[PDB]
C-alpha cells in the first residue's frame, strides 16, 4: 500500500511487497512441469503465442552440456539468469575442469536475486525457473523463485493452473521415481503431468516443447515434430 | 507521521521502524534453537515439509564458515545465506593476515557491524533473520544470537521464529537443571526434544529435524553435522518425550 | 514519486507499460512474411502538407539481408538502428559471414531492459525487424520495450494494429506470393489509414534472398496501387 | 513534513532527527556514571541480564578503547559497538601517525565531529548513543569527556547519563558544593569506586548485587574493568562502614 | 552524480517533461524557414517589450554553424547556445575527419539525436527548444531546410514556422506556398517571408530579421532599411 | 551503502525564499549572544560561557578560537558546526594561503574562504547549511585591524562594532550610543563588557565570559628568540584573573 | 531511497517555465537597485546597498561592485555569496584567455561563459540555481563600450542603459525617459544618482548607501581607466549633482 | 619534412615550404604542400616527423576555424601564434610529443602590418624579419643579415627568397624538388604558380 513503492522496504507485517508482486508475474506466466528419476531428469513445458500468426515463446534454455532450465514469467529476466548460469557453468569447467554441481547451482542463483531485494534502484527478478541437471551425486530438479528461494525437488510445476500438476505428481511419486533406464516413459509421465494444468487448448505439435538430461544424455531439446511421438 | 517508510529514520520514540519490522519477517519463519554444552554446541533447526516431493535430507538449512563456525537462522533464507557469504569473507580476511582461525567474539563482531551497518542508510534494507551461531576457538565455547538492528550478545542457550517461546521455557529449564553442565551427545538429544516440543507452533504441516554440532571430544573442535545412527537416536529420543 | 523499474501488483513493470501506449499513438507499420520474400510496409503521417514527405525514413536498412520498420516515438528508434547496424558489420568482421537475423533481434532487445537509476526509461517505439539468412530462411520479427520479441508470419503495429491483424489473420496462408503480399500490405494500410492511401503518405519495401533490402521507388508503388484499385473493382 | 525525516533544518532552526536520536540513548534504560580521583578516574554503569539464556560474561556497555582510554556508552549496543570499532581504530591510527597515545579529549572530539558531520549530511543517520570517555591523561591528569548525537562535547568534573541522571547530577552537584575540589581527594582508586557506588545508591534509591554492577577503573597508563568479585569486595567494604 | 529520471512515460504513454520542452518553444519568438529555388531565407520575430537595446551586441537570432549553413530557433535562448556549440564543434570535426563540411541533413540529424540523448537520460531535462536549419550541401545548388524538436524527431520541410502565433503563420504559408512554383528569386522568397511574419508581428520593421542563405557559402543578413522597403511594399499592395 | 542526495537541500520557494538559510538564521538567534567591537590599536570579541552542567568544565570549551596569530573567531548558534568550521579555517589558511605565500592571509581573504565553504553547504548535494554566524577580528600590515561577519548564506560584512544571537538588537543600539572612531582598545574592552552585562541573567565574571583581543604583538607569548621581522601573535585571549580586574573598574 | 526528498530543480512546468530560475528571479526582485548606462565616451555603474547601519565600516565594504580584470566590471543583485563563487570562475576564465591568445579577453565571451554556467545550473546535476544577476560594464578593441545583464536562466543580452534588482519596472521607464545616444559620461553619472533618487525604497539617498563605478576611455594617452568610487568621492558627487 | 623559410617584408609575408617527401631510400613525392591556412589573412608552414605534422597542422586550423565561427571574427596573428606555442608547450610534456616545427605568417588587418613567427616543437616563439627550421637556417640566415631591408616591396622578397633557393640547391646534400612559394598581405593568401 505505502510499503509498495520500492524493494528497500518493508510493510509492517514483515513483507517485501514488491518481491510479492514479481512473484506475480510468474504466476501469471505459462506452464512448465519438471520431474526426475535416479538415472533422468525432465522438462516439460507448455509455449505460448501472441496469436495464430506468431510463434510460440521458446520455454527451455540450454546451460551446459549436463544442465538447463525452463522459464515461466518475465523472459528477459530469464536470459539474465541463464546468461549467469551459463558463465558459472564455464568458470567451473576452465579453472576447475569441474562440472558444476546443480545444487551449488542453485545456491549462486539465491544469492544472485538476493542483492536485488536489498538495495535500492534495483528491482527483483520476475521470473520462476525449473533448473534440471545430471551431475556427479545423479539426477537433480530445483526450482528457483525471484525472492531468492531455492528448492531440490523429485518434481514441480511453476506457472498459470500449475496446481493441477503438483497434485499430479504428488499422487505419481512413487511411481515415475523409479522410472530408471527408460527416457520415453520418464517423458510420458511429465506430458501426462502438465495435461492436468490445461484448459480448452490441448497439446499440439508446435505448441509442446520438451526436454531431457541424464546418464548417457547431454541436455537436449526436443520442439517441432519431434514430439509428435509424445502427443 | 512517515517515519516507518524509510530505513534509517528515527521515530519520536527513538526507533527504527523499518528494523521493527524486519523482526517481523523473522518472527514469521520457522524455528531454529542453539545449546552452549560443557566443550562445545549444538544448532537444530525445523524445516517445514510443504509437499512429499521435497528431497528428504536435501534442502539443507545449517551453514558453516571456516571450519569451525555453524549458523543457523529464521527468517528470509536469502538475507541469512548473504550474510553467512559475507562472514565467510570476514573469516578468510581474518586468517589470512593473522594465521589463527576467527576467534567467535571476534566473527560475531564482524556479523554486528555488517547488520548494523544496514540501519545507518535509507538507501538499503535491514536484514530479514535473526542469526543463531557459534562454536569453539582457543577460549571454549561460544554461542551467540544476532538481531536485524545488529544487537547480538552471547547465551548459555538461544531460540528464534515462530516457536521461539516454546523453546525458551525449554532452554530456561535446562540452564537451571544443570548448572555444572551438559554433555554434547546430551545437548543433541535435547535440541531434538526442543524442535519438537516447538513444532506445536507449526503443527499444521509435518516436519523434518536438522542437527549438527561443534564439540572438542565429539568432533574436535570443527563443524559437523548430525546423520544417520545418531540422528535417528535423537528423533527417537524425542518421539519418546513428546508422547 | 517512485521507482523507474518498479512492478505494479499484477507483476508488470509500470514504464514498460507505460512505454506500450505510446506505441499505440504511433503511425501504423505492417510486415508479411512468405516463402517469395518479406514484405514491410508503413504509414507516413505527415502533420502538414509543407512537410516534403520523402524525408519521413520510419523504413531503414540494417544490413543487405535485414530491413526494418519503426512505430511510436520514432526518434527512440535511432540509437536501436545505429546498434543493430553495429552488430550486424561487428558479426561480419569476427565471423566472415550475414549474422542470424534471431540473433540480429535479441541483440536490439538486449537493450531494452537497460533502463535505472544505463538510460533513464524504456524505448517508445517497437520494431518490425525483417530478414534472410541461410538457415532460417525468410523471418519477421517484433522486438518490444519490454526485452521480448516473437516470430510471425505477419504483424501489425501502432495506431491501427488489433483491426489489422484481425484482417492479417484471415488473409495470410503459406502459399503467398511476393506479389500478392505486397498488395495486401497495401490493402490492409489503405483499411486502416485516416488520410486517403497514396504514393506519397504510404512507402513500401521488402527483403529477397537475390537482390536483398529495397525500399521501394514512388514510381513503383504508385502501380501497385493502381493494380489494387483494379483488382477490388473487379468483383 | 520531511524536515523530520532527514537532517535539515525546521522552521525552529530545529534538527528532529538529531533530537529523536537523544531519545534512542535511554532505550537500555541504562544510568552511568564518572567521577575522578586524586590519581584516577572511575566510571560505573547499571547491569541488567533480564533472560535467564542470556551470557551474563558478555552483557556490557564499558569498552576499552586503548591502554589507557575507556568508553561508557548509554545507548543501543549496535550503535555503541558501532562507535567502539571507529575510536579503537582512530586510537591506533593517532599512535602510528604521531608518535604518541591519543589523549581522551582529542578522541572525544574526533568522535564529536564525526556525530557533527551525520547532522549536517543527509545519507547517514546520528548514533543513538552518548559517548563517556575516560583516562588518566599523561598532560591533563583525570580526564572525563562526554559526546553525544547533536556533535557536542566538554569536559567533567564528574558526569551522569541516562533516565535518572539528573538525580545523579544534583547528588554529585551538592558533595562537590561541600568540599570545594573538582575531586573525590582519594589515594587508592579502591575507595574511589566505594564513593562512585555509594552515591549512586543515595541517588538512585536502589541497592546492588555484585552482578547488578558493572565498573571501569582508568589508572596512570591503563584502563581496566572489574570483575564481579572485585566488585563484591567493594560492596562489602561499603555496607562494613 | 545526480541520476534521477525526469523524462519518464506516464500512464497514458506520454513524456510530459518533454511535452513541457514543448510549450517552451510555444512560448519564444516565432521564426519562419522558406525556400525558393535557389535560395533559402530565415525570418524571426523580435519582440518590442524589450527597447533601449543594443543591437550591435545583442545575441542575433539567426547563428551560423558553417559557412554554408544556419541555424535559427524557437524557445530557451540558453538552451539554443549548447545545441549551436555542439553542431560547431560537430562541423569542424566533420570536416576534419571527412576532409568535406557537413551536409544540411547530417548536422540536422545531429543536433536531433543530442536533443533525444537529453530525452533518456538520467540527471537532465529535454532542451526547450525546436530548431530551423536551412543551408545547401557542398557543391549542390538545390536549397535544404530541416525542422527539429525537443523529441529528437527531425524532418525535412518546404516551408516551415515555429514558436509563438506558429499555427498562424503556417496557415498563411499552405495557401500561399506553391510546390510546383515555389518562389523563384531571391525578392519572392524573402517578400513571402516578410509578409508570413506581417501575420504576427503587428509592428512596423524593427521586430523583423531576416537572413538569406545561397549556394557555395553566400550568407548575408538585411538591415532595417532593406526589410522596411520590403514591408512598405506589401502594405501598399494591400490597401487595394 | 551510497550516497544518493546529489541534489539541494536548499531550493528556492515561490516567494523566493531560501528556507533553509532562514531556518538556519533563525537558530542563530536562539544562540548565546557574542559580539565585537574595533577600536584604533585593536579589536575586541567576546560572549557568554553558558555552562550546560556546573560539573562541567567550562575551560575545556573554547566559544573564542584563534585562526591564525593575528585573527580570532567568536560564534553564535550550533556550537558543532562552529568547532568544525574553527578545525576547516584553520586548515584552508595553511592549504590555500600559507603554503604558497610564506605568510598568513589577509582578514579579509581568510574570511572570503570560511564565506565559501558556508555558501556551498547552501548549494551542494545531500547538506544542510550551516547553523552559525561568526564574527571574525583580525590585523594585518596592509589592511590594519578589521571586523566581520559570517552568516549561513556565505555572505559577509565589514563592521565597526555589531552583535548576533539572542539579545542582539538590544546590544547593537547599546554599541551605537557608545561607539566613536576615537576608541583606544581598552574603552573597547570596557565597552564589551558593559554591553554583555545587559544579555547575561546569572553569574557576570572571568570563569562565565570568554573575551579576546587583537591588538599589540605579544614576543613573550612567541616560544622563541632570534629572528627580528617575527615579533608574535597578535590574538590574545584573556584571562579569568585579567577580565576580573577590570570588572572593578566597572 | 532518496527519490523521497529530492526538490527536482531542473523540471518545467505544465506551462513551459523553470520553476526554480523564476523563483529565484523572485528573489533578486528583492535585491538593492543596481543600474547600467553606456555613453559614448563610458559607462557608468552605479547600486545602492540594502544593510544600512551606522557601524557598518564603509570605505572597506564591497556588497555590489566588483572588479572581474583591468577593463571589465560587474555590479551584483542577489546573494553577494553566489555571485562571489561566480565572479571567482570569471577573473580566473579571463586570465585563461589572457595566457592563450596574449591579448585581454573580449567582453562577449566572459559574458557567454558565465552564462553558459548559469543555464547548466538549469538543465543538469539537481542543484539549486545561482540567485544572482550581473550587469557587466567593460571595454574592448572590437565593439568598445558594452553593457550586458545576466540572470540565473544563463540568458544574456546588450544594453545601452538597464537596472537590476529592486524596483526594475520603474527604473527602467525613467531611463527609457531620459537616455539619449549622443550622451556623455558626465550625464550618464547624473541619470543613475538620479534614478536611483526616485526609484529607492529609503527616505533619501546618501553616500554611505551607494557604490559607484566608472569605466572611461579619458585615462591619459588613450588607456582604459576603471574607478571605484571611495565614500568621500561618492559623497562629492552627491553635492556636485544637487541631490544633497 | 625538410625546409621551410619565412620572410616579412613592408606590406607582406612570403613562406616557402620544400616540395619532396622521401621515406628511407624513395622520393614518394615531389609537390608535396606544407601548409595550412588556418584564417584568411593567416598561414602556417610545418615541418619535422612523419603523421605529427599534418595531423598537427590540422587540428590546430579546426580550433581556429571553430574560433572564427564562433565569435564570426578572425584572431590576430599574434594571438593564432601564441595559441599554437601552448599547444606545442602542452605537447612537450606528455606521453608522447608532438615532433612539430612551424611558422606562422599572417597579416594583422588591425595594425596594418605583416607578421611573421617562428615556433619550434619545445614552444620556443619568437617573432622575426625572416625564419628558418631545421639545416636550412644555416645556410639563409647569413644571406639575410646581408641582404635584407625592411621597407622591401614584395617582388624584392620573392628576388631575395631566390637567392636563397639557389643557394640551398648548391650546397644542401638532400634534394629537396623546389619550393611552394605563398604570399600573405592585406588581400588574403595566393599561391605563387611559376618558382
Ligand atoms: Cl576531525
Amino acid at each position: 500500500n505505502n510499503y509498495d513503492g520500492d524493494t528497500v522496504t518493508f510493510s509492517p507485517t514483515g513483507r517485501l511487497f514488491q518481491v510479492e508482486y514479481a512473484l506475480e508475474a510468474i504466476k501469471q506466466g505459462s506452464v512448465t512441469v519438471g520431474l526426475r528419476s535416479n538415472t533422468h531428469a525432465v522438462l516439460v513445458a507448455l509455449k505460448r503465442n501472441a496469436d495464430e500468426l506468431s510463434s510460440y515463446q521458446k520455454k527451455i534454455i540450454k546451460c551446459d552440456e549436463h544442465m538447463g532450465l525452463s522459464l515461466a514469467g518475465l523472459a528477459p529476466d530469464a536470459r539474465v539468469l541463464s546468461n549467469y548460469l551459463r558463465q558459472q557453468c564455464n568458470y567451473s569447467s576452465l579453472v576447475f575442469n569441474r562440472k558444476l554441481a546443480v545444487e551449488r547451482a542453485g545456491h549462486l542463483l539465491c544469492d544472485k536475486a538476493q542483492k536485488n531485494t536489498q538495495s535500492y534502484g534495483g528491482r527483483p527478478y520476475g521470473v520462476g525457473l525449473l533448473i534440471i541437471g545430471y551431475d556427479k551425486s545423479g539426477a537433480h530438479l530445483l526450482e528457483f523463485q525471484p525472492s531468492g528461494n531455492v528448492t531440490e525437488l523429485y518434481g514441480t510445476a511453476i506457472g498459470a493452473r500449475s496446481q493441477g500438476a503438483k497434485t499430479y505428481l504428488e499422487r505419481t511419486l512413487d511411481t515415475f521415481i523409479k522410472i530408471d533406464g527408460n527416457p520415453d516413459e520418464l517423458i510420458k509421465a511429465g506430458v501426462e503431468a502438465i495435461s492436468q494444468s490445461l484448459r480448452d487448448e490441448s497439446l499440439t505439435v508446435d505448441n509442446l516443447s520438451i526436454a531431457i538430461v541424464g546418464k548417457d544424455t547431454p541436455f537436449t531439446i526436443y520442439d517441432g515434430e519431434a514430439v509428435a511421438k509424445y502427443i | 507521521t512517515g517515519y516507518d517508510l524509510s530505513n534509517s529514520v528515527f521515530s519520536p520514540d527513538g526507533r527504527n521502524f523499518q528494523v521493527e519490522y524486519a523482526v517481523k519477517a523473522v518472527e514469521n519463519g520457522t524455528t531454529s534453537i542453539g545449546i552452549k554444552c560443557n566443550d562445545g554446541v549444538v544448532f537444530a533447526v525445523e524445516k517445514l515439509i510443504t509437499s512429499k516431493l521435497l528431497v528428504p535430507q536435501k534442502n539443507v538449512k545449517i551453514q558453516v564458515v571456516d571450519r569451525h563456525i555453524g549458523c543457523v537462522y529464521s527468517g528470509l533464507i536469502p538475507d541469512g545465506r548473504h550474510l553467512v557469504n559475507r562472514g565467510r569473507e570476514e573469516a578468510a580476511s581474518f586468517k589470512k593476515l593473522y594465521k589463527t582461525p576467527i576467534p567467535i567474539p571476534a566473527f560475531a563482531d564482524r556479523l554486528g557491524q555488517y547488520v548494523q551497518a544496514h540501519t545507518l542508510y535509507n538507501s538499503v534494507r535491514p536484514f530479514g533473520v535473526s542469526t543463531i551461531f557459534g562454536g569453539v576457538d582457543k577460549n571454549g565455547a561460544h554461542l551467540y544470537m544476532l538481531e536485524p538492528s545488529g544487537s547480538y550478545w552471547g547465551y548459555k542457550g538461544a531460540a528464534t521464529g515462530k516457536g521461539r517461546q516454546s523453546a525458551k521455557a525449554e532452554l530456561e529449564k535446562l540452564v537451571d537443571h544443570h548448572p555444572e553442565g551438559l554433555s554434547a551427545r546430551e545437548a543433541v538429544k535435547q535440541a531434538a526434544k526442543i524442535i519438537y516440543l516447538a513444532h506445536e507452533d507449526n503443527k499444521e504441516k509435518d516436519f523434518e529435524l536438522e542437527i549438527s554440532w561443534c564439540s572438542l571430544s565429539e568432533t574436535n573442535g570443527l563443524h559437523k553435522f548430525v546423520k544417520g545412527d545418531l540422528l535417528q537416536e535423537a528423533i527417537d529420543f524425542a518421539q519418546k518425550e513428546i508422547n | 514519486d517512485r521507482g523507474v523499474s518498479t512492478f505494479s501488483p499484477e507483476g508488470r513493470l509500470f514504464q514498460v507499460e507505460y512505454s506500450l501506449e505510446a506505441i499505440k499513438l504511433g503511425s501504423t507499420a505492417i510486415g508479411i512474411a512468405t516463402k517469395e520474400g518479406v514484405v514491410l510496409g508503413v504509414e507516413k503521417r505527415a502533420t502538414s502538407p509543407l512537410l516534403e514527405s520523402d524525408s519521413i525514413e520510419k523504413i531503414v536498412e540494417i544490413d543487405r539481408h535485414i530491413g526494418c520498420a519503426m512505430s511510436g516515438l520514432t526518434a527512440d528508434a535511432r540509437s536501436m538502428i545505429e546498434h543493430a547496424r553495429t552488430a550486424a558489420v561487428t558479426h561480419n568482421l569476427y565471423y566472415d559471414e550475414d549474422i542470424n537475423v534471431e540473433s540480429l533481434t535479441q541483440s536490439v532487445c538486449d537493450l531494452a531492459l537497460r533502463f535505472g537509476e544505463l538510460m533513464s526509461r524504456p524505448f517508445g517505439v517497437a520494431l518490425l525487424i525483417a530478414g534472410h539468412d541461410a538457415d532460417d530462411g525468410y523471418q519477421l520479427f517484433h522486438a518490444e520495450p519490454s526485452g521480448t520479441f516473437y516470430r510471425y508470419n505477419a504483424k501489425a503495429i501502432g495506431s491501427g494494429s488489433e483491426g489489422a491483424q484481425a484482417e492479417l489473420l484471415n488473409e495470410w496462408h503459406s502459399s503467398l506470393t511476393l506479389k500478392e503480399a505486397e498488395l495486401l500490405v497495401l490493402k490492409i494500410l489503405k483499411q486502416v489509414m485516416e488520410e486517403k492511401l497514396d504514393e506519397n503518405n504510404a512507402q513500401l519495401s521488402c527483403i529477397t534472398k537475390q537482390d536483398g533490402f529495397k525500399i521501394y521507388d514512388n514510381e513503383k508503388t504508385a502501380e501497385l496501387i493502381k493494380e489494387l484499385k483494379e483488382k477490388e473493382a473487379a468483383e | 513534513g520531511y524536515d523530520r525525516h532527514i537532517t535539515i533544518f525546521s522552521p525552529e532552526g530545529r534538527l528532529y532527527q538529531v533530537e529523536y536520536a537523544f531519545k534512542a540513548t535511554n532505550q537500555t534504560n541504562i544510568n552511568s556514571l564518572a567521577v575522578r580521583g586524586k590519581d584516577c578516574t572511575v566510571v560505573i554503569s547499571q547491569k541488567k541480564v533480564p533472560d535467564k539464556l542470556l551470557d551474563p560474561t558478555t552483557v556490557s556497555y564499558i569498552f576499552c578503547i586503548s591502554r589507557t582510554i575507556g568508553m561508557v556508552v548509554n545507548g543501543p549496543i549496535p550503535d555503541a559497538r558501532n562507535a567502539a570499532l571507529r575510536a579503537k581504530a582512530e586510537a591506533a591510527e593517532f599512535r602510528y601517525k604521531y608518535g604518541y597515545d591519543m589523549p581522551c579529549d582529542v578522541l572525544a572530539k574526533r568522535m564529536a565531529n564525526l556525530s557533527q558531520i551525520y547532522t549536517q549530511r543527509a545519507y547517514m543517520r546520528p548514533l543513538g548513543v552518548i559517548l563517556t570517555f575516560v583516562s588518566v591523561d599523561e598532560e591533563l591528569g583525570p580526564s572525563i569527556y562526554k559526546t553525544d548525537p547533536a556533535g557536542y562535547y566538554v569536559g567533567y568534573k564528574a558526569t551522569a547519563t541516562g533516565p535518572k541522571q539528573q538525580e545523579i547530577t544534583t547528588n554529585l552537584e551538592n558533595h562537590f558544593k561541600k568540599s570545594k575540589i573538582d575531586h573525590i581527594n582519594e589515594e587508592s582508586w579502591e575507595k574511589v569506586v566505594e564513593f562512585a557506588i555509594t552515591h549512586m545508591i543515595d541517588a538512585l534509591g536502589t541497592e546492588f548485587s555484585k552482578n547488578d554492577l558493572e565498573v571501569g577503573v582508568a589508572t596512570k597508563d591503563k584502563f581496566f574493568t572489574l570483575s564481579a568479585e572485585n566488585i563484591e569486595e567493594r560492596l562489602v567494604a561499603i555496607a562494613e562502614q | 552524480g545526480y541520476d534521477r529520471a525526469l523524462s519518464i512515460f506516464s500512464p497514458d504513454g506520454h513524456i510530459f517533461q518533454v511535452e513541457y520542452a514543448l510549450e517552451a518553444v510555444k512560448r519564444g519568438t516565432c521564426a519562419v524557414g522558406v525556400k525558393g529555388k535557389n535560395c533559402v531565407v530565415l525570418g524571426c520575430e523580435r519582440r518590442s517589450t524589450l527597447k533601449l537595446q543594443d543591437t550591435r551586441i545583442t545575441p542575433s537570432k539567426v547563428s551560423k554553424i558553417d559557412s554554408h549553413v544556419v541555424l535559427s530557433f524557437s524557445g530557451l535562448n540558453a538552451d539554443s547556445r549548447i545545441l549551436i556549440e555542439k553542431a560547431r564543434v560537430e562541423a569542424q570535426s566533420h570536416r576534419l575527419t571527412l576532409e568535406d563540411p557537413v551536409t544540411v541533413e547530417y548536422l540536422t540529424r545531429y543536433v536531433a539525436g543530442v536533443q533525444q540523448r537529453y530525452t533518456q537520460s538520467g540527471g537532465v531535462r529535454p532542451f526547450g527548444v525546436s530548431t530551423l536549419i536551412a543551408g545547401f550541401d557542398p557543391r549542390d545548388d538545390e536549397p535544404k531546410l530541416y525542422q527539429t524538436e525537443p523529441s529528437g524527431i527531425y524532418s525535412s520541410w518546404s516551408a516551415q514556422t515555429i514558436g509563438r502565433n506558429s499555427k498562424t503563420v503556417r496557415e498563411f504559408l499552405e495557401k500561399n506556398y506553391d510546390r510546383k512554383e515555389p518562389p523563384a528569386t531571391v525578392e519572392e522568397c524573402v517578400k513571402l517571408t516578410v509578409r508570413s511574419l506581417l501575420e504576427v508581428v503587428q509592428t512596423g520593421a524593427k521586430n523583423i530579421e531576416i537572413t538569406v542563405v545561397k549556394p557555395d557559402s553566400d550568407i548575408v543578413a538585411l538591415s532595417s532599411e532593406e526589410i522596411n522597403q520590403y514591408v512598405t511594399q506589401i502594405e501598399q499592395e494591400k490597401q487595394e | 551503502m551510497t550516497d544518493r542526495y546529489s541534489f539541494s537541500l536548499t531550493t528556492f520557494s515561490p516567494s523566493g525564499k531560501l528556507g533553509q538559510i532562514d531556518y538556519a538564521l533563525t537558530a542563530v538567534k536562539q544562540g548565546v549572544t557574542s559580539l565585537g567591537i574595533k577600536a584604533t590599536n585593536g579589536v575586541v570579541i567576546a560572549t557568554e560561557k553558558k555552562s550546560s552542567s556546573p560539573l562541567a568544565m567550562s575551560e575545556t570549551l573554547s566559544k573564542v578560537s584563534l585562526l591564525t596569530p593575528d585573527i580570532g573567531a567568536v560564534y553564535s548558534g550550533m556550537g558543532p558546526d562552529y568547532r568544525v568550521l574553527v578545525d576547516k579555517s584553520r586548515k584552508v589558511a595553511h592549504t590555500s594561503y600559507k603554503r604558497i605565500y610564506g605568510e598568513y592571509p589577509p582578514t579579509k581573504l581568510l574570511v572570503s574562504e570560511v564565506a565559501k565553504i558556508m555558501q556551498e553547504a547552501t548549494q551542494s548535494g545531500g547538506v544542510r547549511p550551516f547553523g552559525v554566524s561568526l564574527l571574525i577580528a583580525g590585523h594585518d600590515e596592509f589592511n590594519g585591524f578589521s571586523l566581520y561577519q559570517v552568516d549561513p548564506s556565505g555572505s559577509y560584512f565589514p563592521w565597526k562594532a555589531t552583535a548576533i544571537g539572542k539579545g542582539s538588537v538590544a546590544a547593537k543600539t547599546f554599541l551605537e550610543k557608545r561607539w566613536n572612531d576615537e576608541l583606544e582598545l581598552e574603552d573597547a574592552i570596557h565597552i564589551a563588557l558593559l554591553t554583555l552585562k545587559e544579555s547575561v541573567e546569572g553569574e557576570f565574571n572571568g570563569d562565565t565570559i570568554e573575551l579576546a583581543i587583537i591588538g599589540d604583538e605579544n614576543p613573550d607569548l612567541l616560544g622563541y628568540t632570534g629572528i627580528p621581522t617575527d615579533k608574535g601573535p597578535r590574538f590574545r585571549k584573556l584571562t579569568s584573573q585579567e577580565i576580573n580586574d577590570r570588572l572593578e573598574a566597572l | 531511497g532518496s527519490r523521497r526528498y529530492d526538490s527536482r530543480t531542473t523540471i518545467f512546468s505544465p506551462e513551459g517555465r523553470l520553476y526554480q530560475v523564476e523563483y529565484a528571479l523572485e528573489s533578486i526582485s528583492h535585491a538593492g537597485t543596481a543600474i547600467g548606462i553606456m555613453a559614448s565616451d563610458g559607462i557608468v555603474l552605479a547600486a545602492e546597498r540594502k544593510v544600512t547601519s551606522t557601524l557598518l565600516e564603509q570605505d572597506t565594504s564591497t556588497e555590489k561592485l566588483y572588479k572581474l580584470n583591468d577593463k571589465i566590471a560587474v555590479a551584483v543583485a542577489g546573494l553577494t555569496a553566489d555571485a562571489e563563487i561566480l565572479i571567482n570562475t570569471a577573473r580566473i576564465h579571463a586570465q585563461n584567455y589572457l595566457k592563450t591568445y596574449n591579448e585581454d579577453i573580449p567582453v562577449e565571451i566572459l559574458v557567454r561563459r558565465l552564462s553558459d554556467i548559469k543555464q547548466g545550473y538549469t538543465q543538469h546535476g539537481g542543484l539549486r540555481p545561482f540567485g544572482v544577476s550581473f550587469i557587466y560594464a567593460g571595454y574592448d578593441d572590437r565593439y568598445g563600450y558594452q553593457l550586458y545583464t545576466s540572470n540565473p536562466s544563463g540568458n544574456y543580452t546588450g544594453w545601452k542603459a538597464i537596472s537590476v534588482g529592486a524596483n526594475t519596472s520603474a527604473a527602467q521607464t525613467l531611463l527609457q525617459m531620459d537616455y539619449k545616444d549622443d550622451m556623455k559620461v558626465d550625464d550618464a553619472i547624473e541619470l543613475a544618482l538620479k534614478t536611483l533618487s526616485k526609484t529607492t525604497d529609503s527616505s533619501a539617498l546618501t553616500y554611505d548607501r551607494l557604490e559607484f563605478a566608472t569605466i572611461r576611455k579619458g585615462a591619459n594617452d588613450g588607456e582604459v581607466y576603471q574607478k571605484i568610487f571611495k565614500p568621500q568621492e561618492i559623497k562629492d558627487i552627491l553635492v556636485k549633482t544637487g541631490i544633497t | 619534412m625538410d625546409i621551410i623559410l619565412g620572410i616579412r617584408v613592408q606590406d607582406s609575408v612570403i613562406l616557402a615550404s620544400s616540395k619532396a617527401v622521401t621515406r628511407g631510400i624513395s622520393v614518394l613525392k615531389d609537390s608535396d604542400d606544407k601548409t595550412r591556412q588556418l584564417s584568411p589573412h593567416t598561414l602556417m608552414s610545418f615541418a619535422g616527423e612523419a603523421g605529427d605534422t599534418v595531423q598537427f597542422a590540422e587540428y590546430i586550423q579546426a580550433n581556429i576555424q571553430l574560433y572564427s565561427i564562433r565569435e564570426d571574427y578572425e584572431l590576430s596573428p599574434q594571438a593564432v601564434s601564441s595559441f599554437v606555442r601552448q599547444e606545442l608547450a602542452k605537447s612537450i610534456r606528455s606521453r608522447r610529443p608532438y615532433q612539430v616545427n612551424v611558422l606562422i605568417g599572417g597579416y594583422d588587418k588591425k595594425k596594418n602590418k605583416p607578421e611573421l613567427y617562428q615556433i619550434d616543437y619545445l614552444g620556443t616563439k619568437v617573432e622575426l624579419p625572416y625564419g628558418a627550421h631545421g639545416y636550412s637556417g644555416f645556410y639563409t640566415f647569413s644571406l639575410l643579415d646581408h641582404h635584407y631591408r625592411p621597407d622591401m616591396t614584395t617582388e624584392e622578397g620573392l628576388d631575395l627568397l631566390k637567392l636563397c633557393v639557389q643557394e640551398l640547391e648548391k650546397r644542401m646534400p638532400m634534394d629537396f624538388k623546389g619550393v611552394i612559394v605563398k604570399i600573405v598581405d592585406k588581400d588574403g593568401i595566393r599561391q605563387v604558380d611559376d618558382f
